[PDB]
């Protein structure tokens, strides 16, 4: 084990040896955006792919061409912290080397006149942070991976529903990656049809006639030729015997002496095989069998040229007599059948109006741009630019792969555009599907589902920007001069940056990161959405997309999706799943040999899964890999079945690969119904980070991967000895072997203190390591929010009793003792960001002065001389944070108010209090104040004070950086000089300047001294120049909105504890609202005297089938029983041998497990800190579907002194007498969800009103109003209540006179309404009246 | 005409400097006293649709 692994080692049940550990949980984001921005030397996906695809730009045949060289991204102007403070994109510039050439006269291959090659700026693109997060406009945003249909060819059925005939249709479809679609479909009467879009149904064969095909070779490609020879007489028929399968003949077919086929008899295949053995090629038929055949090609007379019969014509006896007199004895007919070879193309030709190529192109050009007359060359360029142009039509490598795969081709690469063989082969495959062979596909199948990611979508929007600019470059180079410009005047960087900033700033796939939990970050980055551009919508789709297909196994989690409007469209990516090279999903399996399961693993995609048969994770095997049975449960093709011992191909990797990271942290998930497990994993995101972090006693072992591999905690990159621990920073001295030769130094980790998360919670980092401690590489140093010792602590573990306690837990309610709220163990910390803008009106500018009209001095004592509140003054609702007054004039005073002014002489002031105030009903502390000011405006006193504060903070911090870094460097220098020429007591007297220039032997040691000297001097000069750069970044002005003088932002830190009305939840989906917060005196207590902290309700457990909360409760009681026994053995000062014995027995404990332990730990120093970390309770890991059963819980309870049944007798806190039927108490890990009540509660007496309709506008904290909607009006109609409704929708809401009349009548204490007419009905009259429709009101 | 001059010059300078031009650069770039350029930049904004 490593160093924090032996700090508090978690007991682990489970019986499957894990052979592939949990991968880097954010690999989708980072690997995608590594594919995006990287210098790829080839046509690999990236920016290089987009540039090499859309370039070279050439002129309108004016022999002036712009081509490409390379690109580069500059470093950002602003680091991420200053970028979140200021509000810009965290972006990087995009320098591109472009090369312009111009050709000469009558030399297309000849030498150019000049080349012009320079760099050019084209927009900023945002960079991903180290965690998968972008920053666009001050906030921290995540782009969710998209799921959609793979580009390729899909053969769908769409059974039954057309015209209720019972017939199935078939439609083929070519879906490109960029371009127009293609459809082929049948009709209820066996006619094929093409669609270039979802446009009108066109006959099919015209697209064949759009590809320069006559009727001859169309019927040649889609049919086989039956040859009628007239061997001297009687019009015989050439025979292949396989052609007669399943058929019935109208006469006797005789071959070589014997009549084999009888008249009116169906032909058995015995006849066919006898005809094969009898060497039968050509047989004799009457003239009547050709009455149903159809001629293949054109038959004419030779000399005269007159038409005997054109192609695709049925043959009557008249046409036979015509072809007998011309002399032709060769007849070519089309082989038909009702089952094998359907004559669909012949029927489609008989439907089709056109004949030749030109009328086909005219028909398409008339049927795509209707209403205008056609033109030949425009139609030719159109059909060029539909499917065969490199510009407006493109299948990617993935498109060509699926297009070859579903047609059973050989090569998996090819051109992006189509070809004649492609469309003809798709039509052949569709006719083959209609003829009964082959199968249709289904769109839910994850082999036909591509997962997009951030790099691909950013690349495609970048290509949109490049074509939008290449239109302008073609416009400019067509008018291009010879030498007046370097080649940057042609290109505008407004559309490129506009497109990429429009995508990252506004899309359904790019949204605010849910950042209130490390789990919530790490599962919002791992999200597979099906919405957005290029995907289905909630209104249109659909049920099969919502449903779970059997190929989601191990690729997409089935038990995590947001229950609500979009169920299943917002899927989550499974734990072990990766993304294939071609973008599809693929999951790990273990390769199985003859009988031995080899530890090598193969990632398999979905369409490669169905061929093999895959074993079960929950299987049993010896050390030689042999399965313990001779038959094992497996799945072959979406079907669970029991197969043989050595027929298996692959084993599942682990027990956890079917779920997500959100669902796998629910212990005992195999004991819950999938409904409540869906709700539990859906709400495990929403835990607020509590003030402490408190180690889930019932964990699943997936907690450390989510803790480390998210971005909240600080993972050590190079291990060593911890030199310095502060709340601000952690300073690590790197070991000698892990240290680079050049740039020696030591590591420093600047922790992020109390700061604002996007969901107003407080993301914070706290050190968990002490001074002088050995650390491993990749070991946690600073716990983030909701993390303890590098675990994931979403909430806290509390003593729970399941009993109905005086009805306070009635429906689902939770009831909490005061022992929780006295301990502040649910008291959370929120940070709000109030803002005060100060603009420039056309009546005058606003001021941030402290002098405010008509307020008290006691209201202003919490302000300074500058008018902006001090740091650290506890304010309540209504206090003034930023004193801001706006100039006004033209008071328009009334009568007797003007009389009063005259009497008392008080000037109505020229200004108005519009100060920033605290919202109604919060509290807390002002912790951070910022003043953004437009350059060219006088900075007031507190702005310069904040600037001097930040300047001293930055200079002190960079001086501490340089000082402790060179302290490590001089401590390396001393280690250098001792080897080879030691000055033991002489060195530390002579100064640090004369260490770099002391002499020593010419070896690697003198070269080492030269390296350390130049690194010292380089860090000095780098310190100086970056200090000047930091000062010029701080002191300069700030960009603002057009026409705003200055913005004062004030960060409140509210400390909200708990109260009845909050929501709490275990990890099993047992929601509840805290109802009464009892004192400790009233809680049920057992015979030892420990009061239970939360009394749940048992009635939810049989109804909602989540029985696993009971098992988690029992095992929590077991964990805290071991913790109490360890606490007793530590309080009695037992020697370390007794603790070693008891912890040894606690960690052995059960069946065959995966948890070998001490004695290998140290004698005292590791064991005693482990017992100090176990006195609050020994944790238990339960790997999800494989972990702890009941009997192991019973055997662990027998280690404690607890009863085996897990139910203690309890004594009521009030009557003091025993409850009959002893009750279940235990330790459940429960979470405080962020639906806190004080964010939800408001009320309105009378506030603002909406402008266009005089109604109170709804919202918060806009004072809202509970919308008394249509169903509630029906409810009051359903009673006899009529005065209630009359005031409910006239006087309280709408009437502009009536509400003020009501307010006067109420403050006079006279309850009475003067109803009048609603205002919005008057608006309705003006809206209908502002049509051509007269509507009036009538006489009396 | 003044608004189109501002968009043209801020199109030219954006590929010269690289970040975007501040109006302090438009003071010496053009002939206007840079306090009028703020109000010309303010006037040129199309109003939002009230059903946006």
């Amino acid at each position: 084990y490593s160093y924090t692994e032996k700090k508090r080692i978690r007991k682990d049940f489970g019986k499957r040896p894990q052979v592939l550990d949990v991968p880097y949980l954010l690999s989708i984001q980072l690997d995608s955006f590594q594919k995006f921005i990287e210098q790829d030397p080839e046509g690999q996906y990236g920016l290089e792919a987009a540039f090499r695809s859309v370039f070279p730009i050439q002129s309108y045949s004016g022999n002036s061409e712009l081509q490409y060289v390379s690109y580069r991204l500059g470093e950002p102007v602003f680091d991420v912290q200053e970028c979140q403070i200021r509000g810009v994109t965290y972006s990087a510039p995009l320098r591109v080397k472009l090369r312009l050439v111009i050709y000469e006269r009558e030399a297309p291959e000849g030498t150019v006149k000049d080349i012009k090659e320079q760099e050019v700026y084209m927009g900023e693109i945002p960079l991903m942070t180290d965690n998968g997060t972008f920053v666009i406009n001050g906030t921290e945003r995540v782009i969710v991976s998209q799921l959609h249909r793979s580009p390729g060819v899909f053969f769908d059925s769409d059974k039954g529903k057309t015209h209720s005939s019972g017939k199935v249709l078939y439609n083929a479809r070519i879906i490109p990656y960029r371009g127009s679609w293609l459809d082929f479909e049948f009709d209820p009467k066996d006619n094929l049809f093409v669609r270039i879009d979802r446009r009108r149904k066109l006959p099919a064969t015209i697209i064949l006639r759009a590809l320069n095909y006559t009727t001859e070779q169309i019927l040649d490609l889609f049919f086989e030729k039956v040859i009628f020879e007239i061997r001297d007489n009687k019009l015989q028929m050439e025979l292949v015997p396989e052609r007669l399968r399943g058929e019935t003949a109208s006469f006797d077919i005789e071959a070589n002496g014997k009549v084999y086929v009888e008249k009116g008899r169906r032909i058995t295949a015995r006849h066919i095989r006898q005809l094969e053995k009898d060497d039968v090629k050509l047989i004799e038929v009457p003239v009547e069998y050709i009455a149903g055949k159809v001629v293949a090609k054109d038959y004419i007379d030779e000399s005269t040229g007159e038409l005997i019969c054109a192609a695709n014509m049925e043959l009557s006896l008249d046409l036979l007599a015509k072809l007998s007199q011309s002399g032709h004895k060769r007849i070519e007919t089309l082989f038909t059948n009702d089952l094998d070879h359907g004559p669909y193309i012949s029927e489609t030709l008989r439907v089709d109006p056109t004949n030749d190529r030109l009328s086909a192109l005219v028909e398409i050009y008339r049927m795509m741009r209707p209403g205008e007359p056609p033109t030949r060359e425009a139609a030719e360029s159109l059909f060029e630019n539909l499917f065969f142009s490199e510009d407006r039509y493109d299948l990617s490598a993935v498109g060509r792969m699926k297009f070859n795969r579903s047609l059973l081709r050989e090569e998996i690469e090819g051109s992006g555009i189509l070809s004649k063989d492609d469309i003809i082969d798709v039509m052949k495959k569709l006719i083959d599907i209609r003829n009964g062979k082959g199968e249709v596909d289904d769109i839910d199948h994850l082999g036909n589902r591509r997962i997009r990611s951030v790099g691909e979508m950013a690349e495609n929007q970048f290509r949109v920007g490049l074509v939008r600019v290449e239109r302008a470059v073609k416009e400019r180079l067509s008018l291009g001069d010879l030498d007046t410009l370097m080649p940057q005047d042609m290109i505008n960087a407004k559309p490129i940056s506009a497109a990429v900033k429009e995508f990252f700033g506004s899309s359904q796939l790019s949204q605010f990161m849910d950042q209130n939990n490390p789990l919530s970050e790490i599962t919002h980055k791992r999200r597979i959405s099906a919405l957005g551009p290029g995907g289905l919508t909630r209104e249109r789709a659909g049920f099969e997309v919502r449903d779970v297909h059997p190929t989601h196994y191990g690729r997409v989690c089935p038990i995590e999706t947001p229950e609500g409007p979009n169920i299943g469209l917002i899927n989550s990516l499974s734990v072990y799943a990766q993304t294939n090279e071609y973008g599809f999903l693929e999951t790990p399996y273990r390769k199985v040999t003859d009988g031995v399961v080899t530890d090598e693993i193969h990632y398999l995609s979905a369409i490669e899964e169905g061929n093999y048969v895959i074993a079960q994770a929950n299987s049993n095997l010896d050390e030689e890999g042999h399965f313990v049975e001779d038959l094992v449960t497996c799945r072959s093709k979406g079907e669970s079945s029991l197969f043989s011992r050595d027929q298996v191909d692959y084993m599942d990797v682990s027990t956890q690969q079917v779920v997500s990271v959100g669902a796998s942290l629910i212990p005992f998930l195999e004991h819950d119904d999938a409904n409540r497990a869906l709700m539990g994993a859906n709400m495990q995101r929403q835990a607020v980070p509590t003030l402490r972090a408190d180690k889930p006693l019932v964990g699943t072992g997936m907690e450390r991967a989510v803790a480390v591999d998210s971005g909240v905690t600080a993972v050590a990159k190079r291990g060593g000895v911890v030199q310095y621990v502060d709340a601000s920073r952690i300073v690590i001295k790197v070991n000698e072997d892990e240290m680079y030769p050049g740039e020696a130094g030591i590591d420093i980790y600047n922790l992020t203190k109390y700061t604002r998360s996007n969901q107003n919670t407080c993301i914070n980092q706290m050190p968990c390591v002490s001074l002088g401690e050995p650390v491993e590489r990749g070991d946690v140093l600073a716990d983030g929010p909701s993390t303890d010792l590098g675990e994931l602590a979403l909430g806290q573990n509390m003593r729970v009793a399941f009993m109905p306690w005086n009805g306070y837990n009635f429906e689902d309610s939770i009831l909490v003792s005061e022992r929780v709220v006295q301990e502040d163990r649910f008291t959370t910390i929120h940070i709000q960001e109030l803002a005060c803008v100060s603009r420039d009106t056309k009546l005058g500018p606003e001021e941030i002065t402290a002098d405010i009209p008509n307020v008290g001095e006691a209201a202003l004592s919490k302000l300074d001389e500058s008018g902006i509140v001090y740091i650290g003054a506890e304010v309540t609702g209504g206090d003034i944070l930023v004193g801001k007054v706006t100039p006004k004039g033209e008071t328009q005073l009334t009568p007797e108010e003007k009389l009063l002014r005259a009497i008392f002489g008080e000037k109505a002031s020229d200004v108005k209090d519009s100060s920033l105030r605290v919202p109604n009903g919060v509290s807390g502390t002002v912790i951070d104040v910022q003043v953004f000011t437009r350059d060219g405006v006088e900075k007031d006193k507190r702005a310069l004070e904040i600037e001097e504060m930040q300047l001293k903070q930055a200079k002190k911090d960079l001086s501490e950086e340089l000082q402790i870094l060179e302290a490590g460097l001089f401590s390396r220098i001393r280690a250098v000089l001792v080897a080879g020429g030691v000055e033991a007591e002489k060195l530390d007297k002579l100064p640090r300047d004369r260490w770099l220039e002391l002499g020593l032997t010419d070896e690697e040691k003198q070269n080492q001294l030269e390296q350390l000297a130049e690194q010292y001097d380089e860090l000095k000069h780098e310190f100086e120049k970056k200090l000047e750069a930091k000062r010029r970044k701080i002191t300069q002005g700030d960009d603002l909105a057009p026409g705003v003088l200055k913005i004062v932002k004030v960060y409140l830190a509210v400390k909200r504890r708990i109260q009845p009305g909050d929501k709490m939840a275990g990890r099993h989906g047992n929601k509840g609202v805290i109802s009464k917060i009892n004192p400790i005196e009233d809680m049920p207590y057992d015979e030892n005297g420990t009061p239970v902290d939360i009394v749940l309700n048992p009635l939810g457990v049989p109804s909602r089938m989540n029985i696993g909360q009971i098992l988690e409760t029992h095992l929590g009681m077991a964990a805290k029983g071991i913790g109490d026994k360890i606490n007793a053995m530590l309080k009695q000062q037992q020697e370390v041998a007794k603790l070693r014995e008891f912890i040894q027995r606690a960690y052995d404990l059960g069946a065959d497990v995966r948890q070998k332990v001490d004695l290998s730990t140290f004698s005292d120093e590791e064991v005693m800190r482990l017992a100090e970390n176990l006195r609050k309770g020994m944790p238990i890991a339960t790997p999800v579907f494989d972990g702890a059963k009941e009997a192991e819980i019973k055997e662990l309870l027998k280690l404690g002194d607890l009863p085996t049944s897990g139910q203690i007798r309890l004594y009521d806190g009030r009557t003091g007498e025993q409850f009959e039927r002893p009750v279940t108490v235990g330790y459940m890990y429960m979470l405080k969800l962020n639906h806190l009540v004080d964010d939800k509660m408001h009320a309105r007496s009378t506030g603002s009103y909406s402008l266009v309709t005089q109604q109170p506008l709804g919202g918060k904290a806009q004072f809202g109003g509970q919308r008394f909607g249509e169903m509630e009006v029906w409810a009051l109609e359903a009673y006899g209540a009529a005065y209630t409704l009359q005031e409910m929708l006239t006087v309280k809401s709408d009437d502009v006179n009536g509400r003020t009349k009501m307010y006067k009548n109420i403050v006079d204490g006279n309850h009475q309404m003067e109803p009048g007419m609603p205002e919005s009905f008057n608006v309705l009259l003006k809206e209908i009246r502002s049509l051509g429709i007269n509507i009036e009101l009538e006489d009396e | 005409e003044t608004i189109n001059k501002l968009n043209r010059i801020s199109r030219q300078m954006l590929q010269e400097m690289g970040r975007e031009p501040t109006p302090e650069e438009l003071a010496e770039r053009m002939l206007m006293p840079e306090d009028k350029i703020r109000k010309v930049l303010k006037i040129a904004k199309e109003p939002i649709s009230m059903e946006t």
